[PDB]
């Protein structure tokens, strides 16, 4: 049984050393990093928490955040997980009717 | 999801009418990133209620009425905004609305443990990004992978190593300018004394960045405002892009100007020049500089009948010099002067276009 | 709830230690045979039978040269045509017997991949393992008249080829001598649905009873 | 979390004209220390209201406002103040508001 | 299987004897006090109650202050147990309108 | 025990590589594809 201390489906010394998510036939498979393959395929390579569910702290998973299980709204610079995904709403007033 | 804004009518200097959460007229389901609620295209919406059941209008007394129809100063604060998350279920794959939690308990949180840079090379925008930063004196954020600037850089705002040079698009990254506050200006004084090194641009791969700092960067050729909004360059760069003739008529002029250049110029100025010199100036006036207008092929067009009634130009003689001038918005005018001043006498014009006459039409 | 839920997709997601192609290759192929019953195999190797895994083109190989171009036009399980060099299975008739295989990921993928390779594997039974003692044989004969004549062609559309299917007389029992080749080209066939685990039932559907004898067959 | 002063308008020495709970419109979502609600740029709120659903204005009969107008001596008493904790969540590790109990 | 009566998360004798919280790679380690290690680190000694699972009786544990589990608002030097965290809150009034 | 990661009751070789819905008698039975017989049913490819 491998540790996830962070609890969020993804083991410790990964998000530690190095990672990537890669797909082969149509599937996802979470590899740790290795630069002869996944550098070739211009893969990017991801740190994070051992110990934190979000790295980010913003209310989605490293796991989700690198595999797209995610509301699809966030933009995909944000999909990396020291990247925090967050709302700024200011409110504009066009006119007045009195 | 589920946006509700607490806003505030307020005149004066600080003189707050009323302050109004916004009701379930007023609420907004979806605020997706880079929207607007309503779209751009519909009309916004109205607030005119105070009842949490919205059956009393907002109402203003006799003083505060007699001050708004001297003043017209009626300014609107956003306070603070209601809504919530949207969680991912590992069940069935379906993104469901937690109504309990909300954002309220979620942007103190990122505030408190990340970097921020602000950035406006991306047509003259203010960008925010906040990144996850190491502080030091915290054990659990101390958990996580180290950032150097370059790397955030590199991953926030999509910059490259093309040719081993950090780039925003084709451009090097040596033309932005660097601000700071005074803490995490001070912090980068120190490390740049451990580095042992004058130039930030060189280091930016060893640069150690923690949480709650705040970078600003801009770039070096406009001139900002308080804002930090984009006012107005030097000349030699307003002149750069104004080196595309594509139209030459005497009803107007069509160039390909860059759209980053124009979004700081408030208007154009058109005189004539004789061939021993005058200063016959066509639109002269303040409200008289709008004529520049954007096509939707990226092509700006000028335009000399909107302010010449309806006529194209005169030509009294096809040997003067017909010269059109632009004008920053750092040095335009939007009132008279002291006295009766209603003409472009006092302004700092910008040499964009000098030709003949018989070069036109 | 949903951290079991993670627990599952997960378990299916992440990989930890990597075989390397040449160890997967190899063993996907083992993962097929383990699917075949011992039972036949052994008698494979009884008769002087080989297994290779071969990469790349079959025809490229030492334990099997160019022999004999028109063989290298071969049909499916489902009869469409294919190009042998494009395979990825062939099974070799002549004294010694021996099968080759190319190495694939999609031998845990492609159940259509398998099911092919068990097809070849129904072959050799039904000829180089069945046609020596096959006779009297009458214990497989009759159950495929029974395809034959009966409501539904779906059995006979699964497993006859485009002749058994509009041959009007019923089969007579010299069809099988003038045309041992056809009629275990069927317990090729049959045999295949019935290996392959999720077209089992599928057998067990459309040829109710070419699934009933078959089920019958290797378990007893 | 969830701010909702209980102040007092008070006339003269101790003369109490309300006492007002703070409404939905008057809600504080965070108070974090060294914070203002609203920030110092923006203007400060305004409270006008006496019933729960914000139906009624705040009222003064005649010998107040000639005793207001002479004196103009109107203070505020912040009498207690309502507001929840966020606690962590050692599940995912989100800090959640209990509404159930506050401070 | 060690004892922590107040169910802390920590046990009793480390909260009584001195303690302290330190990274390796990437991961909090909750240490028993020693001073060959930890004071030349600056790692600040704890001590709490056994029978509190808040010495401070403030809504966040002991283990949760010390871990940085918490609420970031709280102030960094609310952080040690013996150091309550709470808030003051008074209204000011800028303006009359009549 | 045959996996479907998306736990909508249908497996995942069989949604990678093609599967259609066929009633027998009144009964829907899910195949996976097979050309010679779904084909001439005019059953859709999934
Ligand atoms: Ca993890
Ligand atoms: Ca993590
Ligand atoms: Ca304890
Ligand atoms: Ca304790
Ligand atoms: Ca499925």
């Amino acid at each position: 049984t491998v540790p996830d201390r962070d609890n969020d489906g993804i083991p410790d010394s990964l998000e530690v050393e190095g990672y990537t998510v890669d797909v082969k036939n149509k599937r996802t498979f979470l590899s740790p990093w290795i630069s002869n393959i996944h550098e070739k395929k211009g893969l990017t390579k991801y740190k994070s928490s051992p110990e934190k569910w979000s790295t980010a702290s913003d209310p989605y998973s490293d796991f989700e955040k690198v595999t797209g299980r995610i509301d699809k709204n966030v933009s995909p610079e944000a999909r990396h997980p020291l990247v925090a995904a967050y709302p700024i709403v200011h409110v504009d007033m066009e006119n007045i009717i009195l | 999801y589920n946006v509700l804004p607490t806003t505030s009518l307020v005149l004066g200097k600080n003189q707050t009418l009323a302050t109004i959460k916004a009701k379930e007229n007023q609420l907004s389901q979806i605020l997706a990133p880079n929207n607007y609620y309503p779209s751009k295209n519909l009309a916004p919406i109205a607030l005119n209620a105070q009842d949490d059941f919205s059956s009393t209008p907002i109402t203003m007394n006799y003083n505060q009425f007699l001050e708004l129809e001297k003043t017209k100063q009626l300014r609107l604060d956003t306070d603070q905004v209601y809504g919530n998350i949207a969680t991912y279920n590992f069940e069935n794959g379906r993104v469901r609305v937690d109504t309990g939690s909300n954002w309220s308990e979620v942007l103190p949180q990122i505030q408190e443990t990340t970097a921020r840079i602000i950035f406006n090379g991306k047509d003259l925008n203010l960008v925010e990004r906040r990144i996850a930063a190491v502080n030091p004196s915290d054990p659990l954020e101390t958990t996580k992978p180290d950032m150097t600037l370059k790397e955030a850089l590199k991953i926030a705002f999509g910059f490259n190593e093309p040719n081993g040079n950090l780039q925003y698009q084709g451009k090097d990254i040596t033309e932005f300018d660097f601000n700071f506050d005074q803490q995490t200006s001070q912090n980068i004084k120190n490390q740049l004394a451990e580095l042992n090194a004058t130039n930030i641009y060189t280091v930016l791969d060893k640069i150690k960045l923690n949480a709650k700092m705040n970078i600003l960067i801009r770039d070096k050729r406009f001139h900002y405002d308080r804002n930090n909004i984009a006012v107005g360059a030097d000349e030699s760069v307003v002149k750069e892009a104004h080196r595309e003739v594509i139209n030459s008529s005497t009803e107007g002029l069509l160039l390909n100007i860059d759209k980053d250049i124009r979004k700081i110029l408030s208007g154009y100025i058109v005189e004539i020049e004789d061939t021993e010199g005058l200063k016959e100036v066509i639109n002269d006036r303040y409200d008289m500089l709008n004529i520049s207008s954007l096509r939707q092929d990226g092509k700006t067009f000028i335009d000399f009948k909107k302010y010449n009634d309806k006529l194209p130009l005169y030509i009294s003689n096809p040997n003067y010099k017909v010269n059109v001038y632009a004008v920053t918005k750092e040095n335009t005018i939007i009132n008279p002067s002291e006295n009766g001043d209603t003409s472009t006498n006092g302004i700092k014009k910008i040499l964009i276009f000098s030709k003949k006459g018989y070069e036109i039409g | 709830t949903q951290e079991e839920h993670l627990k599952e997709i997960m378990k299916h997601i992440v990989k930890i230690e990597v075989k390397g192609e040449e160890a997967v290759k190899k063993e996907a192929a083992e993962k097929l045979l383990e699917k075949v019953p011992s039972d036949v195999l052994e008698m494979y190797k009884a008769i002087g039978g080989k297994i290779y895994i071969v990469d790349g083109d079959i025809t490229k190989h030492i334990s099997l040269e160019a022999l004999s171009e028109d063989k290298k036009k071969i049909k499916d399980i489902y009869g469409k045509d294919a190009l042998l060099h494009e395979h990825y299975v062939y099974a070799k008739e002549g004294y010694e017997p021996v099968l080759v295989i190319q190495s694939s990921e999609d031998y845990v993928e492609n159940t259509e991949k398998a099911l092919n390779v068990y097809y070849e594997i129904g072959k050799i039974l039904s000829r180089d393992i069945l046609s020596k003692i096959n006779q009297p044989y009458q214990k497989f004969l009759d159950v495929l008249n029974t395809i034959k004549n009966a409501s539904d062609s779906d059995g006979q559309d699964l497993l006859f080829t485009n002749q058994l299917k509009e041959h009007p007389t019923d089969f007579s029992v010299e069809f099988l001598e003038q045309n041992s080749n056809e009629v275990q080209e069927v317990f090729a066939k049959a045999f295949a649905y019935y290996i392959e685990p999720q077209h089992r039932d599928v057998l067990q559907l459309y040829a109710p009873e070419a699934f009933n004898y078959m089920d019958k067959f290797n378990e007893q």
